[PDB]
């Protein structure tokens, strides 16, 4: 009920602010001060076309690396084990295979950005 | 009470870091050889305020091309996150005992970049747009290797949760065990709130302004307040995991006094790194973590599996 | 307290619904967060608190990159929410309202067999061992590094034929 | 000088030190001087049960000792 | 006392946080945008007055025009004004603003900003120095300092 | 620090030489006004003597002496005179 | 080839360090004399009820009471 | 003469001490630490800036700044509409019309500065033959309509009055080097 | 953020200067060039009043070229302390500005009590200077030099080694030499892709023949070597003006024929043709053989030009200033290519330039 109660005043302090600034100050509202901003010279094209990403093939390591991170987290209730040897062979294996992919992924130029 | 207790939590801190941006300023200014704010009462002690004013007084902006939906929302969610990741922190005795401590801060952390993301999104501006992909980048950096180093510490931690930090360096502070990840945390920090040199995702100069280029008053307000609000949040993290402070349970008042000044320093000492250092360059920070912060991250998260068990100084479940 | 489980499920069906409706990729990820976060409510109610937390980090993340790539590839000038158009209006309250009849009409055809908006959370948890020292969900999740040791090769090997299949793929 | 950054930071400390402050105090007082317990696991949280309803009061803080 | 007692000292706090926290946007065209940059360098200090930079015309406050306002540039300055948010002041900093300056008989030059933009507060010279500039700044304070809008309202 | 002077209008102006403090870290020396008002926003130009400011900015080497104002009072306000006669 | 990793060790410092931890890390447990008391303690740390066994009479190591000299005893992580 | 500035130097200046000399600088971050260091340093130095309003920086005698009109100390008009000021102005923001009074002397109907087209150069105090259009010391005179920035001539002839003192002053401090 | 293709959109702070100064006798002309680049506006006047000194075949005194070159080089520490001050804060690095634009107000101050005016000072002009150095400004020159030298050392220690700043700089920009040369750059574009030149040695005016300094060049060619040529040529920058303290010489400082030069005032009230020429100078203003001439000065951006043409009359025919960083700028799309914005964002910064001079 505790933790309901604080994020839900927090939710309720934010909107608070919101709605006054949004409801206090004196409105003047005319089509040059609402288009958007682009340093003085009005847009040339649209702000929803499309926008190339070079990091692509490393969001996707990001993704695999966020499960291999997921893997790795039961760690601090898995070393209450009684088999201390299987657990730490295995999460040497499993660091060890995380290592090796990143460096596979390293020397084929993978890290680095397209152009 | 609850209630008292959420107000003894929340307007200090709103107060801590409406002042955070007057230290800030001032710290700047002496030592770039200027005095910073000092007319808005003695000592600029009321420009916080004044600023504030100024800015949920001034228009408030709908642009005709914006999602007025999520233009509206990423910022109220900005400062909600920003609030609540007070909520678990032990200084000693936490708000709320969560098991899972570090965990939750993890995940609302990871979630305060969709606030970044949908503001640069709904602005429908190219600067904005620049900014959310940049903030894109910015996380693809950092949270792999703050999971990792929060996962070495907590195998001699013990538990996820963050009050039995403070059992656990009751007798010695966890820096000097791993001094090595304290100083990638406090570079993951300073990547993770946005701030210099991986001030990016609002990089000034090439970018007028990243994703708070179309919000102005009270909306930007907000963004800014969750800003200086993780800053200290950040900073307190820090101070409990690392750099503990002193626990004597027939004195928490000494815990509480030795947190603050701890805090304190670190983040002073964000703003000092601030004057310090140029800007980063994305790709090049993207490049420090994955190529240089990862590795070593990996091999030591190694090490600390290694460690307890051939130190036979595996920590307590509860 | 007693329709707090009911509510979330309910709650997660309409985000659900809101992905099938499949509006715009950036608005679908929005309402893919907002059923993770459901989710994971549902989960920490029935007391699993790893799973729960564990949903939401891990798709915090990769909702992160959904936004990338849409907003990289997946991009039109004029993006379609699920008020752009009456069709996806019209269905998404369609399904809203039609649900709920189902629901009433499972109610009074069968009180019990299935929903039973009577006794509605007196069946949730079933036993919980008073006593007891280890039960959280975290001791099972980490059976894998000690009993269920085929489990986690299986999955590492998965990730890591991941990486090379996707850095071929994209070659 | 450098004097006048400590005025905005002496009032950085006071709101950073007030929460803990507060809330251990705050934790006391409405739990009866003794610093909130902690149900970390099933068995503590069943002991606290077994104290509430051995209260006669319904408040776990309340303690019965070798007179009872 | 009266209502309109407590209106003007409202008034009076309204102007009081206008003018102590106004952000002048980083706009500079000629010479005297050298002389704003020295008055923010730490001899003068603007911020020791609340006074802060800040890039995007959405955040900004006062427009301090310092340069020439050439025939191309026009319509970009108009717009960056038009652009601020509500309530906003223009600054008028040198000849070459203020007026057409050395280069008032020009094909390219519009002969001052003030046919632009409605200004506020007309700081001369050629550069005008630093100090001038700062004392502009206070002037235009002093400006705010008098609005009455509240009480405008509760007497309208 | 020093006075120097009280003027009629009500400004005390003052002269810091340089000096030393604790560590030595050298302050700088000062020439510095106190006005009949000390709120910088209200500070209108006239408000302090114009010989006054001259010793203020270094263009005057030595203060000036009260007299030598009272004779700038006269000089001042009779000489729109002597040019009305003078057409 | 000395002269390749000490150009490593000037060059790419974190790789060298890198590797050089992960190597200690694989070695030590087998090196360490310590890491046979791990799994001692965690069996050692009684998390369940010791369920109690029927005196048929055939049990002599068994004990009767905890205080009894018998059974397992924990003085080697006592004075570990 | 030249000097590289960057010149590549030496690559066999290989040993175990030099190699763990630059391990420890680029792990240890020696060279972010001691600008940390400088940064620290400035920070207990006293500041340079100036409380502007009640304490006003350096000024010389030959500064350059608002237009005045001297008077002969009698009463008289300094200046005779001689029009040197009028004809070398490179803005051409002088305007003059003079008539000859009744004594039979030379003083200007009106005279005429737009200080909005003035840029301050001082070629008129440098041209005029009796030293009557003069450039003050004064440089706070920001105005909050466009019209009271075009000065004239009772307006020029009250600075002068205002300023005399000082202006006399830096006269007789400066007329040795002009 | 790749940048496919940089287009420079120039001409939004076109003036028409070329065409006014058409209409304002050579005097009158000075004051502009004041205007053009305004952070090396000593350096600017002094190559206009080379260029009319030229036509008219006259020649200023000692003690006035002493101070040109005094001033001139003064000028120079102001306008590099400006480029590299403000790349720092483009890149991000902002306490240095600051620090160094400390500096530069003490030198604004120097440059006030020669002249009258912070900057725009038109002190420089052709036949020499307005007037003679006040008493004691070489002494307080004497005293800022003197500690200049630490200041710089203490930038230096900020950004030369800064790893941030290395990678955000070095192998940024590349230009090779020849592409320098067909491209036209000029300066310390040149001197740091490594084309060794300097008119201050090459092509000599003033007294820059007696005075010895190095010319810093670079190895790399990138915006790191620019960057280190920059802060060495400060450093000569200061050899040069303790040099020229301890040479400026005795004597007049304007050319004594008042044909071209105003007569003094104390002269000029009581001498007939001393009033005559003060009349005719600053009326019609001296008169110009027929001619045409271009010089051009390594103003502290790069070669300062100006092809001024005279038809016998006291106003030019046409005057053609030659800004440095016109050449430079256009070469901003071959220099940012394969780089990113932010990258673009810092080689506008090595290109040293003032759109003032850029646009004219
Ligand atoms: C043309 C170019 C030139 C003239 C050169 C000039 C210089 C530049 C171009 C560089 C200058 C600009 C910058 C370096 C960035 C500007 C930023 C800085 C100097 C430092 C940071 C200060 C900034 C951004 C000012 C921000 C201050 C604020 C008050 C921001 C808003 C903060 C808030 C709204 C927090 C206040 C909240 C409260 C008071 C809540 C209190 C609540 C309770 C009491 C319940
Ligand atoms: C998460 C919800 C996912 C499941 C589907 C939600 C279905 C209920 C939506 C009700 C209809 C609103 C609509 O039509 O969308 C239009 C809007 C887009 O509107 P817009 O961008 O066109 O702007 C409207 C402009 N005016 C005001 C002028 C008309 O999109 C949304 O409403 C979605 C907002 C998110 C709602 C979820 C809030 C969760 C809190 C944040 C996490
Ligand atoms: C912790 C510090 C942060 C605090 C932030 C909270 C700030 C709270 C400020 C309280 C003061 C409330 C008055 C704000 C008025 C702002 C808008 C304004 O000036 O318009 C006045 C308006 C304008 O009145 P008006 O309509 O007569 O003005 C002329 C209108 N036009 C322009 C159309 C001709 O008057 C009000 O309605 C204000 C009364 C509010 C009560
Ligand atoms: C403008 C849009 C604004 C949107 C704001 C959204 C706010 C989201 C804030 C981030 C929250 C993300 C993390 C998830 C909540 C944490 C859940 C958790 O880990 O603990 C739940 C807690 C059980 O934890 P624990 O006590 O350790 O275990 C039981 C023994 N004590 O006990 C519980 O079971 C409590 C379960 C509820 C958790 C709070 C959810 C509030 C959501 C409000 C909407
Ligand atoms: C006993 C057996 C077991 C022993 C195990 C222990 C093994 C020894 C391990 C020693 C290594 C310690 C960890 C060091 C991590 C540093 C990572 C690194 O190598 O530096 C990366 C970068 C350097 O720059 P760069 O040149 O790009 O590096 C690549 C060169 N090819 O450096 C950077 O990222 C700097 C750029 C960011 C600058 C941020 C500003 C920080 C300012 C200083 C902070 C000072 C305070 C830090 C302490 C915080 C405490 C909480
Ligand atoms: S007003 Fe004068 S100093 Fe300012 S930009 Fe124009 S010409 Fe330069
Ligand atoms: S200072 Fe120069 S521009 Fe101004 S009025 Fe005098 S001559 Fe004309
Ligand atoms: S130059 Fe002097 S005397 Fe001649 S018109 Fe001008 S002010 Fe009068």
């Amino acid at each position: 009920m505790n933790l309901y109660t604080v994020i839900f005043i927090n939710i309720l302090l934010s909107l608070t602010l919101i709605l006054v600034a949004f409801w206090l100050p004196q409105m003047n509202l005319y089509s040059e001060k609402a288009n958007p901003y682009e340093c003085g010279f009005d847009p040339t094209s649209s702000a929803r076309l499309p926008f190339s990403m070079k990091f692509f093939l490393v969001a996707i390591t990001f993704l695999l690396f966020d499960l291999e991170i997921a893997l790795l987290l039961p760690l601090p209730w898995a070393i209450q084990t009684i088999k201390t040897s299987t657990m730490m062979i295995m999460a040497f294996i499993l660091v060890t295979i995380l290592s090796l992919g990143l460096a596979y992924e390293w020397t084929q130029k993978g890290l680095e950005w397209t152009e | 009470m609850f209630f008292i207790n959420i107000l003894t939590l929340l307007v200090p801190i709103l107060i801590a870091m409406a002042f955070l941006t007057l230290v800030e300023r001032k710290i700047l200014g002496y030592m770039q050889l200027r005095k910073g704010p000092n007319i808005v009462g003695p000592y600029g002690i009321l420009q916080p305020f004044a600023d504030a004013m100024k800015l949920f007084m001034k228009e408030p902006m709908r642009p005709l091309t914006t999602s007025m939906s999520l233009f509206i929302i990423a910022p109220t969610l900005s400062l909600t996150l920003a609030l609540s990741l007070w909520v678990p922190l032990p200084m000693p005795h936490p708000l709320i005992n969560l098991n899972l401590g570090i965990l939750f801060i993890l995940a609302t952390s990871s979630l305060s970049v969709y606030s970044i993301l949908w503001s640069g999104w709904a602005s429908n501006s190219k600067y904005s747009l620049f900014g959310a992909l940049r903030a894109v980048a910015q996380t693809i950096s950092y949270e792999v290797t703050m999971a990792i180093i929060l996962l070495s510490v907590l195998l001699m931690n013990g538990s996820y949760s963050l009050q039995t930090l403070i059992t656990t360096q009751e007798h010695m502070w966890l820096l000097l065990p791993a001094w090595p990840m304290a100083m990638m945390w406090f570079i993951s920090t300073l990547a993770e709130t946005n701030r210099a040199p991986f001030d990016l995702t609002e990089g000034e100069s090439e970018l007028v302004s990243g994703f708070n280029v179309e919000y102005a008053a009270g909306p930007f307000a907000l963004f800014f307040m969750a800003e200086y609000t993780n800053i200290i949040l950040m900073n307190a993290l820090t101070t409990i995991i690392f750099l503990g402070p002193l626990y004597y349970i027939n004195l928490p008042e000494l815990y509480s006094t030795n947190f603050m000044m701890e805090a304190l320093l670190l983040s002073s000492t964000f703003l000092w790194i601030r004057a310090s250092y140029p800007r980063f360059r994305y790709d090049q920070l993207m490049h420090l973590l994955w190529k240089n912060f990862l590795p070593l991250t990996l091999a030591l998260c190694m090490w600390h599996i290694s460690l307890p068990i051939f130190t036979a100084g595996v920590p307590p479940y509860m | 307290m007693n329709n707090y489980i009911f509510v979330l499920s309910s709650l997660f069906l309409v985000g659900c619904l809101g992905l099938a409706l499949k509006p715009s990729p950036i608005y679908g990820g929005l309402g893919l967060i907002v059923s993770g976060f459901v989710g994971c409510l549902m989960v920490l109610g029935f007391g699993g608190s790893f799973l729960g937390l564990m949903v939401f980090l891990i798709y915090l993340g990769g909702m992160l990159v959904v936004f990338g790539y849409t907003t990289a590839m997946a991009t039109e000038e004029y993006p379609e929410t699920w008020g752009s158009n009456w069709l996806i209006l019209g269905f998404l309250v369609l399904g809203v309202i039609m649900e709920v009849f189902l629901i009433c009409v499972l109610n009074y055809y069968d009180e019990v067999g299935v929903i039973n908006l009577d006794g509605l959370g007196d069946w949730l948890m079933y036993e919980v061992d008073d006593v007891g020292v280890m039960l959280e969900g975290g001791i099972g999740v980490a059976a894998m590094y000690s009993c269920a040791t085929w489990m986690m090769v299986v999955a590492g090997w998965s990730l890591f034929a991941g990486i090379f299949i996707i850095i071929e793929i994209t070659r | 000088m450098w004097f006048e950054i400590l005025p905005g930071l002496a009032i950085m400390g006071v709101c950073l030190v007030i929460p803990g402050v507060s809330t251990a105090y705050i934790h006391k007082f409405t739990n009866g001087g003794k610093e909130k317990r902690v149900a970390r696991v099933q068995y503590q949280w069943y002991l606290m049960e077994r104290d509430r309803r051995i209260s006669g009061v319904n408040r776990y803080y309340v303690s019965k000792g070798l007179e009872n | 006392s009266r209502a309109e007692y407590v209106v003007t000292k409202l008034d009076d706090l309204i102007n009081w946080a206008r003018r102590s926290s106004l952000w002048p946007m980083t706009f500079g065209l000629a010479c005297c945008a050298v002389e704003m940059m020295h008055m923010a360098a730490p001899r003068y200090d603007m911020d020791r007055f609340g006074v802060v930079f800040r890039a995007s015309p959405r955040q900004a406050d006062v427009m301090i025009v310092a340069g020439t306002l050439t025939n191309k540039m026009a319509p970009a300055l108009r717009k960056v004004y038009d652009q601020m948010p509500e309530p906003r002041y223009v600054v008028s900093m040198g000849s070459c603003a203020n007026g057409g300056g050395y280069y008032h008989y020009s094909y390219s030059v519009v002969r001052g900003c003030d046919r632009i933009v409605p200004v506020d507060i007309y700081v001369p010279g050629c550069p005008p120095t630093a100090e001038a500039l700062l004392y502009g700044i206070l002037q235009l304070q002093r400006k705010i300092k008098r609005e009455q809008k509240l009480k405008i309202w509760y007497r309208r | 620090r020093e006075h120097v002077g009280t003027d009629h209008l009500g400004n005390k102006y003052y002269y810091v030489a340089e000096y030393k403090n604790w560590r030595g870290q050298t302050i700088r020396e000062k020439r510095i006004v106190e006005a009949a008002n000390r709120k910088e926003v209200d500070y209108e130009a006239g408000d302090i003597p114009t010989e006054w400011e001259a010793w203020i900015r270094r263009t005057r080497k030595t203060p000036p002496t009260m007299e030598e104002i009272l004779k700038n009072e006269k000089y001042r306000e009779e000489i729109k005179i002597k040019s009305q006669d003078f057409y | 080839i000395s002269a390749f990793l000490k150009n490593a060790w000037a060059k790419e410092p974190v790789l060298v360090v890198s590797f050089s931890v992960w190597g200690l890390a694989i070695i030590m447990p087998m090196i360490s004399p310590y890491t046979k008391y791990a799994s001692m303690i965690n069996k050692a740390t009684p998390y369940n009820y010791p369920v109690p066994v029927r005196d048929d009479g055939n049990m002599p190591d068994v004990p009767s009471h905890p205080q009894d000299p018998l059974g397992p005893s924990l003085d080697w992580l006592k004075n570990l | 003469t030249y000097k590289y500035v960057n010149k590549k130097e030496q690559e066999s200046e290989v040993d175990m001490k030099s190699a763990t000399d630059n391990a420890a600088r680029i792990l240890m971050w020696t060279e972010l630490i001691r600008g940390l260091g400088m940064t620290l340093s400035y920070l207990f130095r006293e500041p340079a800036t100036i409380n502007y309003p009640f304490e006003k920086g350096p000024l010389s005698p030959r500064f350059r700044g608002e237009h005045a009109l001297r008077r002969y100390p009698s009463g008289e008009e300094r200046c005779i509409a001689c029009k040197l000021c009028e004809a070398i102005c490179p803005a051409q923001a002088i305007t003059i019309e003079a008539e000859p009074r009744a004594d039979g002397s030379r003083r200007t109907t009106r005279y005429d500065i737009d200080m909005t087209k003035c840029i301050y150069c001082g070629f008129c105090q440098e041209a005029c033959p009796v030293d009557a259009i003069v450039e003050g010391p004064n440089f706070e005179f920001s105005t909050e309509t466009h019209e009271e920035l075009l000065y004239n001539k009772e307006k020029l002839l009250n600075n002068g009055d205002k300023w005399e003192a000082e202006i006399a002053a830096n006269i007789q401090a400066d007329y040795l080097y002009r | 953020e790749m940048v496919r293709k940089c287009d420079p959109h120039i001409g939004l702070l076109h003036r028409g200067t070329e065409k006014l100064i058409e209409y304002k006798t050579y005097l009158q002309a000075l004051p502009y060039f004041d205007r053009l680049d305004y952070v090396s506006m000593m350096c600017n006047e002094q190559a206009y009043s080379i260029a009319v000194e030229k036509l008219l075949n006259i020649q200023p005194p000692p003690r006035a070229q002493w101070i040109r070159v005094l001033f001139g080089e003064i000028t120079r520490i102001l306008n590099h302390i400006m480029a590299v001050t403000t790349h720092a804060l483009d890149i991000g690095a902002m306490t240095p500005f600051f620090w160094m634009f400390e500096e530069r107000e003490k030198m604004f101050e120097f440059y006030e009590r020669v002249s009258g005016a912070r900057m725009h000072a038109a002190y420089i002009r052709p036949g020499g200077v307005h007037q003679d150095l006040p008493l004691g400004l070489l002494d307080d020159i004497y005293e800022f030099s003197k500690n200049f030298s630490l200041r710089i050392d203490e930038v230096e220690e900020m950004l030369t080694n800064n790893r941030i700043w290395r990678n955000r700089t070095v192998d940024i920009g590349v230009v090779t030499a020849e592409d320098a040369l067909n491209y036209g750059f000029s300066g310390v574009m040149l001197r740091g892709s490594g084309i060794q030149w300097d008119l201050r040695k090459t092509q000599p005016y003033d007294v820059y023949d007696q005075v010895e300094f190095d010319v810093p060049i670079g190895s790399r060619g990138d915006c790191y070597d620019r960057y280190l040529c920059r802060v060495e040529e400060m450093r000569q920058s200061l050899r040069i003006i303790e040099q020229c303290l301890n040479k400026m010489p005795p004597g007049e400082i304007k050319v004594d024929d008042a044909k071209v030069s105003p007569p003094k005032r104390a002269e000029m009230k009581t001498s007939m043709e001393s009033l005559i020429h003060h009349f005719k100078l600053y009326t019609e203003g001296y008169q110009v053989p027929p001619g045409a001439t271009y010089t051009a000065i390594e103003a502290p951006k790069g070669e300062f030009g100006v092809y001024l043409v005279s038809d016998g009359s006291s106003r030019p025919y046409r005057c053609k200033i030659k800004a440095p960083g016109f050449a430079h700028l256009a070469g901003l799309d071959k220099m940012s290519k394969g780089h990113m914005l932010a990258d673009v964002v810092a080689i506008i910064g090595t290109q040293d330039i003032v759109f003032g001079e850029i646009d004219r």
